[PDB]
């Protein structure tokens, strides 16, 4: 008689807990920096200068004249962009590790840049979006990256080629964030779109509406994992930075994933179907 | 890092009834405190075809709708109807002369003006008009619905600062009335002009009918439920400090206010000019400035209110400028007010955890990342059975001052409840805290009111 | 006296043009609703939910992204030729994007600067452009990779309406790419050395070759992508009632520095 | 389109005497106005060295410097010396007591400050110092050349081949409320420092020597010469953008009459078109500045000018065109013109040649007018520059009484007021070239501060 009152039953989480992986990598540091004061103002002034000498490298951060590096400046061309006799190699806590803004900023854009070096076998990087994407091998050709995920070898197609034309590569903002006194990599992953593997593609949107459909929970979770392995392998002149992975998160309750798969319509639609 | 899975907040309903879910709540107890007799007037304005839709729908509604999908019947639920199992324990009736038609002629004049801000200027012109008229004359509405007949809305709303919204507007042209609008698509009886409309537009009904007459109750000035405390006693004020950029002049920006209280009212002030970091961006408040805008809003809460709280929590989606902790610091001393906490809500974190499998992590998942704060405010429901959601869901990042007083723990159970103060919807699983919520949307209309005019206090007008 | 060229030309363009609203606020929101359709091309603007082109939009895949009830052929005149700030940008970026796809085979648009350039076909390849200058077929190493970083003639095609008529503006210029297609990561370098071309008989020459360009683009040719819809015309020569001393090769110890040296 | 290749403009110097070299005029026919014993006390700042450099620079000029480079002698003149010969007909004097030392250590403490704006303030403050010193004690100095040592100006000045404070724009703002103008010099070549990025490692003497002495010249608050047309005032309205507070923009005059004399006036804070960008004045903002400046100009001159002419570089708005037309009625101006100045036009005409169109040429596109200011120059007998030169195009506003062949010789002529060289092809017409010039300084002078309208204080 009338409209039933539910009783509002559930299924409740398992007690029994689940883990979870962060998208975080601990990033370990030289124990010193490089300082110096520069003649130019800021970076994009001094590399008509620094391309004049050989062996040119560009994970170097000058600021309101200002330089920083964890390599020596003296031993490259960066000693024609420096004062020389400002040089000195100081405790990377006094840079990285305090409460000025500019200090922060600087240390980000060094990592960023260090970080780019170290990885330039595989990725390239967009200015725009701050994006770091796989680099293409050849015009209209696709490419895997084969990676380790917990003890099983696996492979992913990170330049993904279609012609009836355009090239999906697996990309991330690789981002940086300080937690009480460590700074960590944060990884967060979407694509790139280009018409050739190179040329930008001219109009994203069309695009841009398809990588929705990807994100869902396992295949973002397989992506960090994948970035996780680069990061991690690139850090093995030694590379300057190298990277940890982070203890899995621990959760007191779980998603009762194995009942909903059974219970709810629209457990097809957690999973990413890739067009 | 240490995580923890908060308990969805539980609502307090009439007569001390509690439930974490709107739906379920009204029904097992009704309102917060309904009066015998309780009406809501609705005043309505559209054409003889979408006002006597609104009348059919109405009565529909009335009699009660089945479920579209009982395999998720929490999610899903049947509206029980306005007879004797009422959930709002309130009439909901159009009174005889408190509706006012658009002709057939005035729809043609709007849709034949060829320029998009010619067309949207016209229109506020006309509705603003005749919501006047309604509001100034006999009919005495509680709340108006404005239902527009298709080809007006395709008209005045875009698909998917340039151009005019026509809402925006609308809502800053009538911001000084009193009684608040409605805004509606005359064939389903969602909201309308609030977001992009899909081109080919093409059940839910039971869960429309929730949500209309949800947010006329509140438009009508009536309380659903409050978030139920920790302490009776211990009553809390959220004070969010947002800021909004000028298209005229010289795109300045102003700061705003949005202070809500535990039955989820909220006042709206608007504040002096920020000062900005660089080129225009990055807006701020000087210290006699934030002083001055959070005295301004306690004044307004004092002023609504009959208890003074024990506790005000600040929160802004940039960071704290020293200038503005002193500032805040300056009122929270000077109010009395015993405890106070400033948390930096982020909305646009890139941090996340992932479990494994297709299901994204609970709602009220929360990791303590050394002094900041992982909240997912969006995931899996329990309640639900389901992630109602599609993309996954990114969580905030909850940043709290050293000023604060309460813990990381605390501040992020108190955002994950204000989540569940939602003018928009029945369906609790919101991402952002009413306070935070309301800046933009706020914002959007006040752009249109010029700075230095005095503005209403009162939320339900800028819904 | 002397004779010297302006670096512009005559745009002509259609007696009528056509206008409708649409659906959506801008171009860049019609973008995926269009390119579901297939018959696409991109020469018009929407802005401020009205459409504009020298098409007409009921004839391609352009129908489903306006209102076509309300589209409506008009007398040129109406948008190209006001003072209309909107209909001023709404006409030059038509214009812009006419160019760009009259000159699709030689040319890449680039969103920054507003920029165009020879494109390169092969990755790390040189080509070259053969053109006419005056009436004699020359050639240029439009594209020009060293062994690596790839130089690609450029110019920056302004539009500028001068009384009652339309000219496009060309103003030579070079952009660096690393293979080809890639833009420069750190361009400044290379930059540098361009000054050293800004000499008036380089640019002149640049001038030239790309009148030769343009007007071609507008030419309709039998048996040969829809055909072209706007035209561009070459003006008189500058007539100068004074002239510089040129054959200064004598007495000018600097005479040399006037002319471009390529490295 | 019609071309036209106006004759280089003529100035006019001593008792009547006419050129157009602003050199050669000097040389022959003295400055316009002299008086006899008429001398220049030059106070000097720099360490030992630089002050003793400085003077034998000083001494040598008096006897005379032989032109390096005879093949071009228009071009690289020789300058005659201090004597029988002196085109100045001025003496210029350090006298006793008007030095002020740095000393090696106050360079030291500069150069070792780590972070580049606390070096810059800390500058700043020390010759400010020294600078107020000399003017409020018995020297009495005309003019100061602040003259420091190399490592100084490499410490102060970037490189190349909003982000920091400049040393030279704070330094004249800090000294604004000074009567005694600063010439600040390399110590070597003593050509001009800390005005542009300087080179990252470091002769036309006699060049150098004329665009020293000029400077002093003018800064001295001597005419060495006028623009040879009743009386037109040449008015240029700009913008600047301040980077603290809401970053507004405020509005600017440069009011140059035809003996290039400058004065400079601050109005209102600007309207801005999108997000913080296209300053421009409201009607009554702009009809304030341009009644403020016919003020100073009056309350100077004791009349008022016959013709107006007011330049901008970016597009009348109707309300500015309405606000001007306010002022000029109400103070009864007869004739006046309102000109854009394009100065980022990429419309170019080119002659079959290596060398660019002569300086000087002009095309009427319909309504608007290309103008060269740089190019080829008959009396240089070369193109002075590089690069090829870009011209101005010049669009006048129908508010306007005189044709655009009047307008565009008058923008012609007004680029050889040059308070910077002796070297007369200039792109820029005075009163657009000072805009930028005070806008630099003027951002660090907190609005509301008044401030000179002395232009000798902001060169
Ligand atoms: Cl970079
Ligand atoms: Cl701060
Ligand atoms: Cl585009």
């Amino acid at each position: 008689s009338g409209w039933e009152l539910q009783p509002g039953v559930f299924l409740p989480p398992l007690n029994k807990g689940e883990d979870a992986i962060i998208n975080l990598l601990r990033i370990r540091l030289p124990d010193e920096i490089f300082i110096s004061t520069s003649p130019f103002g800021s970076g994009r002034d001094a590399v008509p200068e620094l391309v004049k000498h050989g062996n040119v490298r560009f994970d170097w951060v000058i600021r309101k004249r200002r330089f920083v590096s964890f390599f020596d400046p003296r031993e490259y061309g960066t000693r024609a962009i420096v004062d020389l006799d400002q040089v000195e190699a100081v405790d990377t806590k006094l840079i990285a590790f305090n409460d000025e803004q500019d200090d922060l900023n600087d240390t980000m854009d060094l990592l960023r840049r260090t970080v780019e070096r170290q990885t330039a076998t595989q990725l390239s990087f967009l200015r725009k979006d701050r994006l770091f994407h796989f680099k293409a091998v050849g015009v209209g050709k696709s490419r895997s990256y084969r990676y380790m995920s917990n003890v099983n070898e696996t492979s992913a197609k990170v330049v993904s080629a279609y012609s009836s034309g355009y090239v999906r590569h697996h990309a991330a903002r690789l981002r940086f964030e300080r937690l009480a006194d460590e700074w960590f990599l944060v990884i967060d992953p979407d694509f790139h779109f280009t018409t050739d593997g190179f040329q930008p593609h001219r109009y994203p949107e069309a695009l841009l509406a398809g990588k929705k459909r990807l994100e869902r929970n396992a295949a973002v979770r397989g992506q960090v994992t994948m970035w996780q392995h680069l990061l991690v392998e690139s850090g093995k002149p030694a590379p300057l930075l190298q990277f940890e992975r982070l203890p899995v998160i621990q959760l007191s309750q779980a998603v009762p994933e194995s009942s909903w798969n059974r219970t709810d319509p629209r457990a097809k639609e957690m999973e990413a179907q890739d067009l | 890092f240490k995580a923890h899975v908060f308990d969805e907040p539980m609502l307090e309903f009439g007569d001390g009834g509690q439930h974490c879910d709107p739906r379920q709540g009204l029904r097992e107890h009704g309102p917060l405190q309904p009066r015998s007799g309780d009406v809501i007037r609705v005043g309505v304005i559209g054409t003889d075809d979408t006002v006597a839709g609104f009348t059919e729908f109405l009565a529909e509604t009335g009699r009660g709708i089945e479920s579209g999908n009982k395999q998720l019947i929490n999610l899903n639920p049947d509206f029980p109807g306005l007879g004797n199992q009422n959930p709002f324990r309130c009439k909901f009736e159009v009174p005889d002369g408190a509706t006012v038609t658009i002709s057939r002629r005035q729809v043609n004049d709007i849709t034949g003006i060829g320029r998009h801000d010619e067309a949207v200027r016209h229109a506020v012109e006309l509705i603003s008009s005749q919501l006047s008229a309604l509001v100034e004359g006999s009919a005495k509405p509680d709340v108006i619905v404005l239902a527009l007949p298709i080809p007006l809305i395709e008209k005045l709303v875009n698909a998917k600062g340039d151009m005019l919204n026509f809402r925006d507007l609308l809502k800053a042209k009538t911001l000084h009335l009193p009684v608040p609008t409605q805004i509606v698509w005359p064939d389903t009886w969602d909201d309308a002009a609030k977001i992009p409309r899909k081109i080919k537009r093409d059940q839910v009904k039971a869960t429309r009918a929730w949500n209309l007459l949800n947010a006329l109750f509140y438009k009508a000035g009536k309380v659903p439920w409050r978030l139920l405390p920790d302490q009776a006693e211990y009553r809390t004020s959220f004070l969010g400090i947002g800021f909004y950029r000028d298209l005229d002049g010289q795109q300045l920006w102003t700061s705003t206010a949005q202070m809500f209280d535990e039955r989820g009212r909220g006042l709206i002030l608007r504040g002096a000019r920020a000062q900005t970091e660089t080129r225009g961006r990055h807006p701020y408040l000087t210290a006699k400035d934030a002083e001055d805008l959070v005295v301004q809003s306690i004044a307004a809460y004092k002023a609504h209110h009959r208890h003074v709280p024990a506790r005000l929590v600040v929160l802004k989606t940039s960071r704290f400028r020293s200038e503005e902790a002193e500032g805040i610091d300056a009122a929270l001393g000077k109010s009395g007010i015993e405890m106070s906490d400033l948390v930096w809500v982020q909305e646009s974190s890139p941090i996340a955890i992932f479990r494994d499998g297709n299901y994204p992590v609970l709602r009220g998942t929360f990791v303590d990342l050394d002094g900041k704060g992982l909240l997912y405010t969006r995931g899996s429901v329990p309640f639900y059975g389901t992630f109602p959601g599609l993309r996954v869901p990114r969580p905030l990042l909850l940043v709290p001052h050293e000023n604060s007083d309460s813990t990381i723990l605390t501040l992020a159970k108190d955002v994950l409840a204000l989540t569940k103060v939602n003018w928009n919807t029945t369906q609790f699983d919101q991402k952002l805290p009413a306070p935070i919520k309301a800046a933009r949307e706020v914002g959007r209309i006040l752009k249109h009111v010029e700075f230095g005019t005095a503005v209403s206090s009162d939320f339900r007008r800028y819904t």
